[PDB]
């Protein structure tokens, strides 16, 4: 999903 | 981001590998 | 100041210096009168007189 | 307000010297870009242009009011550089001094002018 | 209050500069890196850093960059690393160029940090106003 | 005119060529 | 658009 | 714009810079046989005016124009060269080391004297400030 | 009477500026060799006279009139500059730096000595604006 | 008068 | 009768 | 969490 | 007891002046060939953590331990020391000399910088004291 | 305890020996 | 209850 | 005598003195040969301990004494020396330059302190008075 | 006279020559 | 004219005399002679104590300024005008290094004196506004 | 009463 | 005589002579 915030 | 901005998520460690 | 006096001794010098690598270079050639620099004081300055 | 027209003046002077100053530092601050040119303000035709509008019209209570939102001049080079960077250090120094001088001193008469205000108050 | 924003951006590009000639002088004399290519040197990229429209502001390292110069040929066909006419790529670093801009970085950081100590002694004294 | 005076216009371009054009 | 800072701007190049 | 003693000291500034400057641009080609087109380099000189003034008293250092020396340029024999004359003497710059040198350190001390003279005005210039309130 | 110290104060605050500015303008052309009309620069320096009119005891400094120092003209043997005498003698300034230099040191102290004056008078007039009450 | 002070304005400007 | 302050009249004047 | 600070930490290390 | 900033700033000085003694103590015996039990000098170093308390990681240094570098001692040849092994190698500490200056360096700029701190820190609580005047 | 701290008993004597026995 | 201070006591020296 | 603090801190200071005196005594005297009763010189040191007699275990610090250093005086052979032993060896000072000078250092150092903790102290004290205005 | 005390004449004009 | 006053005025007036000899003398330390052709002898402020209707203590004052009686230097200068029948020419008995020692003493002297004065001016100043 | 201050009396000097 | 008190008899004068004697 990576770096999702 | 910009170099010096806020995020909210932590920076990936960083290592140096002496080979690939 | 010093400092030009310093700087006309050091032209006065490298004249000098060349004068004499143009007579040590002209050693073999014909017919060659060798060069002498004769260097002279400018002007005097008088601050207070005696 | 009649005791906005006594410090319109001073206020102005002193915001003007504010932007002049991060103007300044922006012009030190990029000394070492390639292709930069160092900009600045006419200080008195500035300050004569700020000193020498319409608030929209509020008919209810809903009604939103009206809601708000300088020119630079580039510096004439001294040297000219190699990479196009005509921000030269002893002039700009020199005006940063200056600006920071001025902003005091205008702090000072606004400060005497609002302390005379009050004193003539107090009591 | 922008001031603070702007000489800390000039300060860390400076710095940014500064650790760029540091890394080219540490491998003037390296011959390989993790992998098989050389070491090419770096330089940072300075742009004017303005976030609103008004034209001017801090500066911004926007890349760091390895020069096109040419690489340095040396002839050593020992060395596995040769190519096929036995030369080894050795990179082109500019010591005095690289000295020059270390000592011309820390000048203009002690200038930015000059402008910093001035402007926050008069954002100090700007409270005092009439008290 | 003066070195360190006020324009309304940009200095032009800081070239200088290696060989005559 | 300013370019690289530096050594590799203030040496003599041809234009390209 | 400028306070008086802020125009006159950093007129100095820049002219002791410009001065340097020249120096070091005279250093650098010290052996330079052509220049951008075939012609020699020529040493460069600065000459300092005092600005007249209104005051004419008092007054900073302005530089008028940055001249081209006018001394014998150097002569070398050297025929193979392009840039050779008929008689085959290639002109080298008239540029002297040592006057350069002198130049420079001068130049360097008259800018510290003058950052000398500003640094010992700005404290006055401050505490004048302090007289009002 | 008090209020003649502001008076006092003041003309000793502006000549000390104006000297203070003399000695500048004299230090920041040290190196000069023309002047607008073509003259060398020559040093100059004011004179302080005591700012009383005829009858009053004691007043502050006043600044009479800017006159040349009385010094020889350094001479420089550079017969290659422009500028130039019959045998190559150019007259330089006779600005002595150490001089300048203590002349700027003293007027700053000078003039900050009558800036606490003035401070100090400024408390007093203050009290004694508020005698009885 | 004859000479500006040095906290004066450029008299050069 | 005042006179020049400063260096110049705190050197050491010639004699006349 | 953190290791040794400054001169055993700043240098190439074999992986480990 | 200490609080916020000050406990911060203190534990940062502690930990500070304990990494520059032991870069001082690696440096002085960087040339010593035994201890007091026949052990050569093994390297020391300081191990850096974060104070925490246990749901902040926003605190001070704290050095957890002192370690011993396990990286091999360096080996000298001498056959007539007592302390050489059956090859005739005896040990010698791995100090890199270099390391410690550039440690000692650092140890120190960052000492004065959270000295700073507490300074800028103290002086704005006390100013905080004088709220409402 | 935590070096800084306070504590209920004195720490102990400080002693450097040259050579142990 | 004291000594020296200074380098007369952070010396090593041979027990007594 | 001085309230408590300022006792304390006086004596700090007293006894930093002192030690600082005989360092520069120690360090000014490192090469003498010989004193008024022919006898070497031989470096002195102070004796530091606390001052807490009524029933206290804290009350600053006093100079008990100043004593003599025992370390062997160094010899050095001269023959022709009046003051030469039976052997021909003169006894010189035992002074450890290195040792004094890293004295001085300290000791201005921790006079500084005690300078700026009085200074303090007296603030504190100061503000003190104001109480409730 | 007393240093720093006040008397009615004026001080004489001092002067130090170089050579009597 | 105030006591204090007057001892801290009495001694910031004799350590700048001390302060003005030294520089004097230090700028002496090579001249060889005067203007009647006498060697320049290094001089010495005497201090002594002004409590003249203040029994013991009071300011200080300097008595005299004296030549040092340390005795001149010579050197061999045969063709100087100034040399003897032995050809000796008498140079300045000054100390460089007491002459610095006593710069930095006297400077020292002077800004002790300077904060005493400023402490006891704010002492009264608080004294004149006693019982309100 | 008091004598010469500073370098002078602060110097050892032959009993007289 | 404890140092930093205060004595009814004044100090006596110091000596410091270079010889013996």
């Amino acid at each position: 999903a990576g770096p999702r915030s | 981001g910009v170099p010096g901005a806020l995020s909210n998520q932590p920076a990936p460690p960083n290592e140096a590998p002496i080979a690939t | 100041s010093s400092l030009w006096i310093a700087k006309t001794g050091l032209d006065a010098q490298q004249t000098n210096m060349d004068v004499i690598a143009n007579n040590l270079a002209n050693v073999s050639t014909n017919g060659f009168k060798r060069q002498r620099a004769v260097f002279e004081d400018l002007l005097y300055q008088t601050i207070r007189q005696p | 307000d009649r005791l906005d027209a006594a410090l319109r003046f001073q206020q102005e002077a002193l915001n003007l010297r504010a932007q002049r100053q991060e103007i300044l530092a922006a012009n030190i601050a990029n000394a070492d870009t390639p292709g930069y040119q160092a900009r600045d303000i006419d200080f008195a035709s500035e300050l004569k242009k700020v000193m020498v509008g319409v608030a929209l019209t509020l008919t209810s209570s809903h009604h939103i009011p009206a809601q708000a939102v300088v020119d630079l001049l580039y510096r004439v080079p001294d040297q000219p550089s190699l990479d196009g960077n005509t921000v030269d250090m002893d002039r700009e120094r020199t005006q940063f001094a200056d600006n920071s001088l001025k902003y005091q001193m205008g702090l000072t008469v606004l400060g005497s002018q609002l302390k005379g205000m009050m004193n003539v108050l107090q009591g | 209050l922008n001031i603070f924003d702007i000489a800390g951006s000039a300060l860390a590009a400076q710095s940014k500069r500064l650790n760029v000639a540091a890394s080219n002088l540490a491998n003037a004399d390296s011959v390989t890196g993790p992998d098989g290519q050389p070491y090419r040197a770096k330089q940072v990229v300075f742009q004017v850093d303005a976030a609103p429209g008004q034209a001017t502001g801090g500066v911004k390292v926007a890349s760091v960059i390895e020069s096109q110069a040419p690489e340095k040929l040396v002839y050593e066909p020992g060395n596995p690393l040769a190519d096929a006419n036995g030369y080894v790529k050795m990179p082109n670093v500019d010591v005095v160029g690289e000295m020059v801009n270390t000592m011309s970085a820390s000048r203009s950081y002690q200038a930015n940090i000059e402008v910093l100590n001035t402007v926050k002694s008069m954002m100090l004294k700007t409270l005092t106003l009439g008290q």
